[PDB]
C-alpha cells in the first residue's frame, strides 16, 4: 500500500475547499478561544 | 472477507504513518463531502469497493 505524496495533491484540495469564519471552541472568563480564521 | 481485513489494516497503518492525512481525515465537519472526495482522490483503486 505504498503511496507518494500525492496525498499532498489531495490533501491540498481538501483544505482548499473550505469571508472567513471560525467557531468558538472555548470560553470563561472574559475570554474564548476560536478555530478557524486563518487570516485573522 | 481476508482481502478486506487485509486492506483496511494497510489502510491502518497507511494512516498511522502518514499523520497528517489521518488528522485532517478526523477533525469533525458538518459536510463529509470534502472528506469523501478526499479518501476517493486518494485509494479509490488501491483497495476494493468495500
Amino acid at each position: 500500500t505504498i503511496s507518494a505524496a500525492d496525498i499532498e495533491g489531495a490533501i491540498e484540495d481538501y483544505v482548499s475547499s473550505f469571508e472567513e469564519i471560525g467557531t468558538v471552541i472555548d470560553a470563561g472568563d472574559g475570554i474564548a478561544h476560536v478555530e478557524g480564521l486563518p487570516s485573522v | 472477507l481476508t482481502n478486506l481485513a487485509d486492506e483496511l489494516a494497510s489502510v491502518a497503518k497507511l494512516l498511522l504513518s502518514e499523520t497528517a492525512l489521518n488528522k485532517h481525515l478526523a477533525e469533525p465537519t458538518d459536510d463529509s463531502a470534502p472528506k469523501v472526495r478526499l479518501l476517493e482522490r486518494l485509494l479509490s483503486d488501491k483497495v476494493s469497493a468495500t
